[PDB]
């Protein structure tokens, strides 16, 4: 996908098994995939972060296509959640696809120190956002049986960085001439 | 060139030389 | 106070983020969660909104994010050299055509931003490297040749006089050169990108090369051909101080290949050619 | 909009474009136990936000010929963290809930889901003398019982949806708290209900207290039915209060 | 009198009828998390009595020739109600404690055990380089461990108690909250210790806060050697406060 | 008064000791002496209280005694050599892991507390030796990569531009570098040690080494190669600064054998690992 | 006894003979066995020292053992008593064992100058501290005929170091790698 | 950026940098 | 850390460092 718009969607669909996972990544602000995001870039100019997350979706499907999904922040200490419930179980928002668009699952700082490390280190890394299938995709006939669903990521009022660094996420491996 | 303040804690914010560009990093807001 | 903003420069307590408040269970029709991102608005939902949280006072600060101290690092931007090889008189000098974007590392920090109004320290650190056992005595001459001033083309052209022209004279063991800039656009800040040329014809040029014309850095070994040959290498360091930036954009997310153009160069196989890491799948953390 | 409702129980925010408003049992909103009612003399633990949250249960699936489904609570959320392993540790619980039933199909799909709470619903058996519904039977956790699949037991329950599984007519659950889930108007059912008993605190482990009952009385029917549609229950434990503290309990 | 004390936690009293008074680590006493020191923003669970009681551990025998015990906290308390079921389900946990050491004999016995509260005891290897204590073994549960019994393994922890298990002198663990145990003057020993760490909340699953060291400095000797004279250890968390709940952690 | 505070740290004079007052012969019930060690507090007797002491007026002061005084002294914590040998590409830059570990003498005095919270000051004392007789010029660089900023592999990688991290140049002549560095730390200590792990698995890490990371310092000669080869040696000196420390420890009563861990090594004497020295008997003073 | 935690306690048992010598250090509190107590240790980061010192000792005899002891302490000019009766002209405590297991000796500043050095010294050397059965260790039948006894050190309110230095009772005689 | 006492003795605790780390070891008590 | 004095003729009397030792030459009688 990399190289392409569809790298930044993912699909859902009608579903034969109950409660299926949709998608699982890190919460750790400089890490892949939220790395090259904007928040993600500015996050690799410093060491430290902290503060709350704000990861927003938006549905792309019909008018007439219904969705209920469960979005899932799993604080550290444990691997990430193998099902629904074992996520559920953890910070959540359950999003009921309707007239408005786009919802917002927050993923609290909850950390045991006051800062983290930016960069991939085991004893900071935030936990995991999972994405399951609350009940299923939804539509009535001659209307497409996939739909792409939108991604995006921010930081709350009380997101903050610290010690500023160079980044890794961009480098010069030859002179840059006129 | 000083930007003499009070309290007593008296601030002395001096410009050495007579360009503003001559100054250090700015202040913040 | 004036005092009172001084001990907030020294602790770094300026800008302060504000606290999370005690939050509690909730049951209404007004869903903050629910939004809609065509409106181009970022949602303004807090997590006091989402779970119920605790009061909890924050310390942390802004100042260390501002733009003043993003921009506000000298980073190298140019190595200059002077080699003396076989032929003092053709090496001993040499001129640059000025610019900031050759060094990725603050160049990159810069085009985060659409226009930039500064003013410039720039910091010299030359090095000069025993070729054949001793240094003598080094003396460099750095001369700014504004866009116009007549350029040097030997080792003593009457150019060197620099009887207008900014020269900064350096002696081997005395500490590093130092000067500042006031912001020198003839307009009201620096292009970072410019979406226009200097004509309208096929072969006009496109991009900041036709508004960010800064003129040319000459430089020569003041002192006279010696018996030992040196290697001076000149590496010049830029920092911007009393900073404006307007209208953020994104960053470059792919190398450099040329100076005042977004050219770039793709392999056949892209995911190379940028910081993204393939996942294995969706579920693959 | 009154079409739309957020609610948030300690770490869990449950959101619903399409609801029939919200149902409060009897009127009287989930409160901590007083001085004036409580007879238990140790002091109650009350883990708040770590057992108040939202815990969502095994989904269903809604067809054609589904007849129902029961759950009851406490048992439920038995295995549910925080709030499950206080109903084991102490012998006295209390709780109150907000169910949250989720249903959505399209605007092209009909069909209706009666959503009870009863207190107290004890369960009958058929055509077997005075044999009575086996605990086993009576607390089959998260999973719930799918009305008409159960291959008959001597201690099994009644089946019948429409005698409510204790001897009285279908139709008249509606005395009880309850709201429907009309493909048509909502995608969802929301039910508050406060502790009701006539004791102020009991064991979570031998009395469940309120009964979750689902019965299809209009029947799901599309022009698309390949599309699975599920039915999914969230419940959240509301001043989860526990008292006697002690090791704890293993059933069976 | 001096003598005596009672201490009540939760649903349990404990009672000592010879103690050295008591002792309270740095002089502060547990307290809970404020908002000025927290930095996690999700509102604590807080199970007051039903963690903060008195969990006794295993009984060790002490002996002529007994080198010493460990334990590790909150590892000790790992599997112990309620308390142990609040460190799986959360990432970050919280607590102070009152560690009470019992051990009676006779007028005619004599014997003195030094009983040490450290603050990040972090253990040493022996002659291995820099391969370091492995988790299992510093997390022995409310076993403890025994000084002197274990069958060396690569990972495993120094077992010298004359250097403190981490490169000191014995002789100086007084500068740490603690007490002895002299069997010709007290029966017990008990130490109530603030919660102690660089950030106000961390995970109780991979962190030991404290240490409790017990060595018999001055050996056990009686006329009556076959009268066996345990070594009992009774823990109780104080103000135990967890945060970011989820599903439950398994170790191992 | 701000200044009579002045003259008392002039004179170190802040924290003076109780002066000794004359006592007289006693008989009572109530026998200070007597006490009980198992309470775990220590018995708080005085001299007055066993002997006839005169009136004395104490002139010592607990000043120099203090936490700030007793880790406020510049010891050497690293050794970092550059040897130019056959190779200048290779030989002529390299990286240091970062800690306060290398070093017994300032180890061994952080460790007596268990956790500390300080600004630092870094002193450098760079010297190079002329291994074929001249130096020539020689400027060094050092850049501070903290953990995560791109550690350069070739004494021109692009990292050495120092965009944003913080590098410091020195040249030789000139005065030894130094500069000030805030409380690092994600905590609000940091940890001289530490019972925990990174994991919860027989192959999690133990120790400091899991809290402690405090980036990498990378160095290089700025002069490009030489004729003459040279080996610069940069000891690097650290000072705590503003310090607080919590919960004393054990002293270090045996070598220490690698950082960030407590292990230690016993020979088959024991009593030739610590500084206790073997008494002939009880009463052999 | 090194490296054993019997290095730290001093038996004591019946006596045939009177007034027997029980144990003998000097009173230097940077000099051996006090060197690596906690308080012998910080004065090793120091030059000079001055002010009182506080000897304590814990009895870790039976509830019905008795004993009498005399603790002395022999200002400096005159070399360590050979006797009881000699070591009693000098600073001392009679130690009477009985329900408070411990008591205390306190050894006064009684020096010419007003520091001494920390580091053995002949000029500054502090004297000596002597213990000796000032009846005897008594115990009723079938109990343990000997006890064991701690002894503790720490100083008094006009104890003081001065002139930080580098200590000697520790050291680095290779490097310490990672 | 000095705190000027007085007395006349008046003492000049000046900071010659913006960041607290910069300035010298600190008082006691 | 200055000992200012006035007449006008304002003597000043600095210490530089902390230390009573690092002052020069003391006064007469
Ligand atoms: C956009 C934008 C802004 C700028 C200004 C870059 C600064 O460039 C210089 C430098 C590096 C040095 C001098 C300079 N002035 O005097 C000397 C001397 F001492 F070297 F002679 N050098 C002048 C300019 C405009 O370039 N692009
Ligand atoms: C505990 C604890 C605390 C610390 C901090 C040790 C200080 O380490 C350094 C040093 C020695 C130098 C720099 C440094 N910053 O800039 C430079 C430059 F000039 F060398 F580039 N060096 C940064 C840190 C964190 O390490 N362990
Ligand atoms: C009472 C005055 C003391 C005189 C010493 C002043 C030193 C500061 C000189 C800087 C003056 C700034 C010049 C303009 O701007
Ligand atoms: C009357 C003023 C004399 C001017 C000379 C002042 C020299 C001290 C400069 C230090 C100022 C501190 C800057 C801030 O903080
Ligand atoms: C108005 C004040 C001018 C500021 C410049 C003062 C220069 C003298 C600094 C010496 C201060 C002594 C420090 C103490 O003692
Ligand atoms: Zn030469
Ligand atoms: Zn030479």
């Amino acid at each position: 996908n990399i190289g392409n718009v569809s790298m930044y969607t993912v699909t859902l669909s009608p579903q034969t098994k109950l409660a299926e996972e949709i998608f699982a990544i890190k919460v750790d602000i400089a890490s892949h995939p939220l790395a090259t995001t904007l928040i993600g870039e500015i996050a690799s100019y410093f060491t430290h972060w902290t503060g709350s997350l704000r990861f927003s979706f938006m549905f792309c499907g019909t008018a007439n296509t219904t969705l209920k999904v469960l979005l899932a922040y799993t604080p550290p200490g444990i691997g990430k959640p193998r099902s629904r419930k074992e996520a559920m179980l953890g910070t959540h928002v359950v999003w009921d696809v309707g007239l408005q668009s786009t919802v917002s699952l927050v993923v609290p700082w909850i950390s045991a120190s006051q800062y983290r490390f930016t960069t991939p280190d085991t004893y900071s890394s935030a936990g995991y956002i999972t994405c399951w299938y609350q009940t299923n995709f939804v539509v009535p006939p001659n209307t497409p049986n996939t739909a792409e669903m939108l991604c995006f990521v921010s930081g709350c009022k009380d997101f903050c960085l610290r010690m500023a660094r160079d980044t890794d996420l961009h480098k010069q491996t030859g002179p840059i001439t006129q | 060139g000083a930007q003499v303040s009070r309290q007593s804690l008296n601030y002395f914010n001096i410009n050495y030389f007579k360009d503003a560009a001559s100054s250090g990093a700015s202040r913040l807001d | 106070n004036p005092v009172e903003r001084y001990v907030d420069e020294v602790l770094n307590e300026v800008l302060v983020v504000p606290n999370i408040n005690q939050s509690h269970p909730t049951t209404s029709n007004a869903a903050p969660v629910l939004d809609a991102a065509e409106t181009g608005h970022t949602n303004k939902i807090q997590p006091e909104d989402t779970i119920e949280t605790r009061y909890v006072q924050s310390s942390q600060t802004l100042d260390e994010m501002s733009v003043e101290s993003f921009l506000g690092r000298s980073g190298c931007i140019h190595e200059s050299v002077l080699d003396i090889v076989d032929n003092y008189n053709d090496q001993s000098f040499t001129k640059w055509n000025i610019n900031l974007q050759e060094m990725a590392q603050i160049r990159r920090k810069f085009e985060m931003f659409t226009y930039a109004r500064f003013d410039s320290e720039i910091t010299m650190v030359p090095s000069v490297a025993a070729k054949d056992g001793h240094i003598g005595h080094i003396v460099m001459q750095y001369m700014y040749v504004p866009p116009g001033a007549p350029i040097p083309t030997t080792r003593d052209d009457y150019a060197w006089q620099s009887g207008t022209n900014a020269s900064v004279f350096w002696q081997h063991g005395q500490p590093f050169p130092r000067f500042s800039l006031p912001f020198l656009s003839i307009a009201s800040a620096y292009y970072m990108f410019y979406d226009g040329y200097d004509g309208d014809t096929y072969k006009s040029r496109y991009g900041t090369v036709v508004t960010n014309d800064m003129g040319t850095l000459c430089s020569r070994i003041v002192t006279s051909e010696q018996l030992h040959k040196v290697k001076v290498v000149t590496r010049i360091y830029h920092k911007a101080k009393h900073t404006k930036a307007w209208c953020p954009r994104p960053p470059r997310a792919v190398q450099y290949s040329h100076t005042h153009t977004t050219n770039y160069k793709l392999s056949s196989e892209v995911h190379n050619d940028v910081a993204i890491r393939p996942r294995t799948n969706l579920t693959t953390v | 909009s009154d079409r739309i409702i957020q609610i948030t129980r300690g770490d869990s925010t449950i959101t619903s474009q399409d609801v029939a408003n919200a149902v409060v049992g009897y009127g009287v909103w989930p409160h901590y136990l007083t001085p004036q009612d409580a007879t238990a003399i140790d002091k109650p633990t009350q883990p708040d936000t770590s057992s108040n949250r939202f815990y969502t249960l095994d989904s269903k699936m809604w067809n054609s010929t589904s007849k129902g489904w029961w759950w009851k609570l406490p048992d439920a959320l038995k295995d549910m963290g925080i709030f499950g392993e206080n109903m084991f540790y102490h012998f006295l619980g209390r709780s109150g809930y907000t169910v949250h039933v989720q249903c959505n199909a399209s605007k092209f799909h009909q069909g209706t889901l009666l959503v009870v709470m009863i207190p107290e619903h004890q369960l009958a058996t058929v055509n077997k003398g005075n044999v009575n519904a086996g605990y086993k039977y009576t607390h089959p956790g998260e999973a719930g019982r799918e009305v008409g699949t159960q291959v008959e037991n001597e201690k099994q329950p009644s089946d019948d949806n429409w005698l409510n599984f204790d001897g009285t007519l279908l139709g008249n659950l509606l005395i009880f708290p309850h709201q429907f889930i009309n493909l048509r108007s909502n995608n969802s059912a929301t039910l508050i209900v406060p502790y009701v008993n006539a004791v102020p605190m009991d064991s979570m482990v031998r009395h469940n207290n309120w009964s979750l009952v689902i019965i299809p009385v209009c029947q799901l029917q599309s022009n698309n039915i390949s599309n699975i549609v599920p039915i999914t229950v969230s419940i959240s434990p509301m001043c989860a209060e526990f008292s006697g503290a002690r090791a704890k309990t293993v059933v069976q």
